[PDB]
C-alpha cells in the first residue's frame, strides 16, 4: 500500500522528473535557486531587525513613573468630582483609565457615580461631545 | 521441514498439493476423490525420501514398494506408475548411482547433444539412464562449459561458477554426497575499503547499505504501486527507477530545507513587524513623558483642569508602558522560537560525495549478482526468481566445481574439439554437421532423432551466426532470443606465496572511486586452502577491463591490495589467471538476465521444442526434433549451475516422453 518510510513517492513527483531528460537537474535547480533566494531575505530581515533593535537600547528605563499606592476612599470630594467630569470628556466609558485618573476611586463607584451625579453633572451631554471627536 | 513432506520440499515440490506436471500424467487421480489424492502425494512424498536418505544406489520400484506400508501399498500400479513418474522426470535417479539393473544391452533411439555444460551432461546422463544412444558434441576441450576450474600444483580456483546457493531444496545438494565435494560455507562479513586503504567506519557502512535496501524497496514500490513500468514507449529499466528514486530524495531534503528556512522568514518578519510598533511606541512615550513632566513642573496649588492634566498623561503613560512591557514579552517569545528552529535544521544533503562512493560498491554488487548493468535489468521482472531461493548459507566449492562435470562425465560418449556449425532437422530425422577446432577441414555429420542444444544464450544470439538452423529458427524464437539479456562478468585470481588478509574473512570489498568503475575490482574472495584472491570485475567495468591485458590487471590488482595492507606486505603472484567470458567464442557472455523488455515468459519460450514441418505436404504432423536446454531455458532457476542441471533432467524427461513412450500415464 505504502513505500518504505522517509522515501518519498508520490504519482506527482515522479511525472515532474521523468517528463523530458533532464527534467531532473531543471526541477533540483528550481530548488536550489528558491533556497539561495530564501537565505538571503533571512540575513536581510535579520539585519534590517539588527537595525530596529539598536534603537531600543535601554528599552524605556529613564520613562517610567513609579507606582501610586494609595487606599481607596467611599465619599466623592469636589475635586474628585471634577477629575471625573474632566476624564468623562477625556474618554467616556473607558471605566478602568478613569479609575486611575481619579487614583482612590474604584470602577464600580465611577459606574455609580455615571447615574447618581448624572443631572447635576450633566454627564449625558458630556459624551455627546467625546463622541464627536 | 522434516520427514516425507521434507522430501517434497528438498525436491521442489508442494507436499500437500497435485502440481501442474502430475496433473499431466494423472488426470485420473487429480480429478478423482481427494482420498486417492492424499494416497498418491503420500506415494510421491515416500518414494521422493527413499531416493534422498540414500543418492549414492538406484531405487527400484521393486526397493520402493518394499518399504511402503499398507494401505498405501495395496495398489501396485499406482506405485509403480508413480515410481516411473519420477525416474523419468529425473526426482530421482539422476546424477551418479550405482545400478541394480545394468543398461539394457540394446539402445533406443539415438540423441545428439550439443554442448557438455553442466545441463548437457545431466541429459546425456539421464538419456543413457532411459536405454538410448547418446552423444555430446563439445566445442572445447573440456568438459563444464561455465563450469571452469583453473588447476597449476596446489592452486585450485574456479574462473566460472563457485558458490552453491544453498541446501534448501538444491539438486546440487544430491550431487554433494554424490560426488566428494568439499563444501565449505561462506562467512557473510564484507569488510569495505575505500580508494585511499583506510577500512570504511562502521557506522557509514550500516547507514548506507540500509539506504540501498530502502532504494531497492523503493523501486519495488514504483513497479507494483505505482506502475511506472513504461517511460517514453520504452521499459523503465531498474537502473533508471534508482536514479528516479535518488532524485525524489534529493529532491525531498530540498522541499524540506526550503519549508524550514520558511519558517524562519515567517517569523523574522512577525519579529520586524513587532519592532516596528516598539520602535513607535518608545516614541509616543518619549514625548508623552515630556509633556508629563512640563505638566508636573506647573507648580502648586493648580486649578483642576491643570491637575487633571497631569493625572491624564500620568495614567496614559502607564498605559502605554503596560502595550511596550506586554510586546517586550511576545519579543522575548519570537526571540527564542528563531533560535531553536536556528539549532534544529534539517540535513543539509540526501548523500555526500563519500556516501554515494560507497552506495555505488552497493551497486556494483546488484552488477555482479546479474553480470549485467543495472541500466539493462527490467525493473519490473528482473528478480521474478526471488520466490524460488533456496534455503541455508551459500557454499563454495573448495576442490573446484569442476569436478561435478568430470564426475558426470563418466561414461559418456563425448566428442571434444568438436563445433556445431549447423543443425538440419527435418520431418524424418536430424543431422549436425560439425569441425575440429584444431583443424577446421575435417568435417563430422552426425544423424539423429533429435537434437539437445545446450548452446549458451550467448552463442545463440551471436551475428553473424557461428550456428546454423537449417530450417531456420521460427521468429517466435529468435525474438525471444533477441529479447533476453546475456551478461557478463569476469575474474582475476591471484595466486601468492603467503596469507597476508584476514584469513577469518572470507570476502572483503573495495570502494570505486566513480561510478563509471564502481564495478572494476570491486570485491576479493578468500576461498581456498591454498593463497588464492580472487577478485570481481562486474558492471559496466566487466566488458571494458577484456581490452586490457593480464599485466596491466594484476597491477590495478596490486595497487589496492597495497593500499588496504600496506606496499610491504603484498608480494607479487606466483601465478594470475585473467577471464574474458563475453571474449570466449563458446560463451559470448557469462550467464542470463531479465533484460528491459524482457520476462520470465521468455525463459518458456528458449525451453519449447523445435517440430519441423511436413516432409511429403499432406504427410501427418511430425514429431518434435530439436529441443533446448540449458541455463537460459530454465524459468525459476536461470544462470545458476542446479538451473542448467534441472533443466536437462526436464529435456531428457520429455525427449524420452517422445522417443520411447510413457505408460505412467494410462
Ligand atoms: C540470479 O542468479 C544468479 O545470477 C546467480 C545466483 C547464484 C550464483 C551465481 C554465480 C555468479 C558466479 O559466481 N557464478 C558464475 C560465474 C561466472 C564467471 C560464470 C560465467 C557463470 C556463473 N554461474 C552460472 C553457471 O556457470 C552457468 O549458468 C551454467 O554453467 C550453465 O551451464 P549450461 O547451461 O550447461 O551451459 P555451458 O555454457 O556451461 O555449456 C554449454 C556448452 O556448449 C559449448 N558450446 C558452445 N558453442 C558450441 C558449439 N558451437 N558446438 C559445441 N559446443 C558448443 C560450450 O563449450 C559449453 O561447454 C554461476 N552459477 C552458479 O550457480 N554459481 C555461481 O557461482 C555463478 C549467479
Amino acid at each position: 500500500r505504502k513505500p518504505p518510510k522517509g522515501m518519498f513517492l508520490s504519482q506527482e513527483d515522479v511525472e515532474a522528473v521523468s517528463a523530458n531528460a533532464t527534467a531532473a537537474t531543471t526541477v533540483l535547480r528550481q530548488l536550489d535557486m528558491e533556497l539561495v533566494s530564501v537565505k538571503r531575505q533571512i540575513q536581510n530581515i535579520k539585519q534590517t531587525n539588527s537595525a530596529l533593535k539598536e534603537k531600543l537600547d535601554g528599552g524605556i528605563e529613564p520613562y517610567r513613573l513609579p507606582e501610586v499606592i494609595q487606599k481607596c476612599n467611599a465619599r466623592w470630594t469636589t475635586e474628585e468630582q471634577l477629575l471625573a467630569v474632566q476624564a468623562i470628556r477625556k474618554y467616556g466609558r473607558d471605566f478602568q483609565a478613569i479609575s486611575d485618573v481619579i487614583g482612590n476611586k474604584s470602577v464600580v463607584q465611577v459606574k455609580n457615580f455615571f447615574v447618581n451625579y448624572r443631572r447635576r453633572f450633566n454627564i449625558d451631554e458630556v459624551l455627546q461631545e467625546w463622541e464627536a471627536e | 521441514p522434516s520427514g516425507v513432506e521434507g522430501a517434497a520440499f528438498q525436491s521442489r515440490l508442494p507436499h500437500d498439493r497435485m502440481t501442474s506436471q502430475e496433473a499431466a500424467c494423472f488426470p485420473d487421480i487429480i480429478s478423482g476423490p481427494q482420498q486417492t489424492q492424499k494416497v498418491f502425494l503420500f506415494i510421491r512424498n515416500r518414494t521422493l525420501q527413499l531416493w534422498l536418505d540414500n543418492p549414492k544406489i538406484q531405487l527400484t520400484f521393486e526397493a520402493t514398494l518394499q518399504q511402503l506400508e499398507a494401505p498405501y501399498n495395496s495398489d501396485t500400479v499406482l506405485v509403480h506408475r508413480v515410481h516411473s513418474y519420477l525416474e523419468r522426470h529425473g526426482l530421482i535417479n539422476f546424477g551418479i548411482y550405482k545400478r541394480i539393473k545394468p543398461l539394457p544391452t540394446k539402445k533406443t533411439g539415438k540423441v545428439i547433444i550439443i554442448g557438455s555444460g553442466v545441463s548437457g551432461l545431466a541429459a546425456a546422463r539421464q538419456l543413457q539412464s532411459f536405454g538410448m544412444d547418446v552423444t555430446l558434441l563439445e566445442a572445447r576441450d573440456r568438459v563444464g562449459g561455465r563450469v571452469a576450474t583453473f588447476r597449476k600444483g596446489n592452486y585450485v580456483a574456479d574462473l566460472g561458477a563457485m558458490v552453491v546457493t544453498g541446501l534448501g531444496g538444491n539438486p546440487m545438494a544430491v550431487v554433494s554426497k554424490q560426488v566428494n565435494m568439499e563444501l565449505a560455507k561462506i562467512k557473510q562479513k564484507c569488510p569495505l575499503y575505500e580508494a585511499n586503504g583506510q577500512a570504511v567506519p562502521k557506522e557509514k557502512d550500516e547507514m548506507v547499505e540500509q539506504e540501498f535496501n530502502r532504494l531497492l524497496e523503493a523501486t519495488s514500490y514504483l513497479s507494483h504501486q505505482l506502475d511506472f513500468n513504461v517511460l517514453n514507449n520504452k521499459p523503465v529499466s531498474l537502473g533508471q527507477a534508482l536514479e528516479v528514486v535518488i532524485q525524489l530524495q534529493e529532491k525531498h531534503v530540498k522541499d524540506e530545507q526550503i519549508e524550514h528556512w520558511k519558517k524562519i522568514v515567517k517569523t523574522q518578519e512577525e519579529l520586524k513587524e513587532l519592532l516596528n510598533k516598539m520602535v513607535n511606541l518608545k516614541e509616543k512615550i518619549k514625548e508623552l513623558h515630556q509633556q508629563y513632566k512640563e505638566a508636573s513642573e506647573v507648580k502648586p496649588p493648580r486649578d483642576i483642569t491643570a491637575e487633571f492634566l497631569v493625572k491624564s498623561k500620568h495614567r496614559d503613560l502607564t498605559a502605554l508602558c503596560k502595550e511596550y512591557d506586554e510586546l517586550a514579552e511576545t519579543q522575548g517569545k519570537l526571540e527564542e522560537k528563531l533560535q531553536e528552529l536556528e539549532a534544529n535544521p534539517p540535513s543539509d544533503v540526501y548523500l555526500s560525495s563519500r556516501d554515494r562512493q560507497i552506495l555505488d560498491w552497493h551497486f556494483a554488487n546488484l552488477e555482479f549478482a546479474n553480470a549485467t548493468p543495472l541500466s539493462t535489468l527490467s525493473l519490473k521482472h528482473w528478480d521474478q526468481d526471488d520466490d524460488f531461493e533456496f534455503t541455508g548459507s551459500h557454499l563454495t566449492v573448495r576442490n573446484g566445481y569442476s569436478c561435478v562435470p568430470v564426475a558426470l562425465a563418466e561414461g559418456l560418449d563425448i566428442k571434444l574439439n568438436t563445433a556445431v556449425r549447423q543443425v538440419r532437422y527435418t520431418a524424418s530425422g536430424c543431422e549436425v554437421i560439425a569441425v575440429n577446432t584444431r583443424s577446421t577441414s575435417q568435417t563430422f555429420i552426425y544423424k539423429c532423432d533429435a537434437v539437445l542444444c545446450t548452446l549458451p544464450l550467448g552463442v545463440l544470439k551471436q551475428q553473424p551466426p557461428a550456428v546454423q538452423f537449417v530450417p531456420p529458427l521460427p521468429e517466435w524464437k529468435t525474438s525471444a532470443v533477441q529479447r533476453m539479456g546475456f551478461g557478463n562478468l569476469n575474474k582475476v585470481v591471484l595466486c601468492f606465496d603467503r596469507v597476508f588478509w584476514d584469513p577469518s574473512v572470507n570476502l572483503f570489498g573495495h570502494v570505486g572511486s566513480t561510478t563509471a568503475s564502481r564495478g572494476e575490482l570491486f570485491l576479493f574472495w578468500n576461498l581456498y586452502k591454498a593463497p588464492i584472491l580472487l577478485a570481481l570485475v562486474a558492471g559496466e567495468a566487466a566488458g571494458i577491463m577484456e581490452n586490457i591485458s593480464d599485466d596491466v590487471i594484476v597491477g590495478r590488482c596490486l595497487a589496492i591490495l597495497k593500499g588496504i595492507f600496506g606496499s610491504s606486505a603484498v608480494p607479487q603472484p606466483k601465478e594470475t589467471v585473467v577471464s574474458r567470458w563475453r571474449a570466449d567464442p563458446w560463451a559470448r557472455g557469462s550467464y542470463s538476465y531479465v533484460a528491459a523488455g524482457s520476462s520470465g515468459n521468455d525463459y518458456d519460450l528458449m525451453a519449447q521444442p523445435i517440430t519441423p514441418g511436413p516432409s511429403i505436404p499432406g504427410a501427418p504432423q511430425p514429431i518434435p526434433r530439436l529441443f533446448f536446454a540449458g541455463e537460459h531455458t530454465i524459468r525459476n532457476y536461470p544462470a545458476t549451475v542446479h538451473g542448467a542441471l534441472l533443466s536437462g533432467l526436464r529435456e531428457a524427461g520429455r525427449i524420452a516422453d517422445q522417443f520411447l513412450g510413457a505408460m505412467y500415464t494410462l
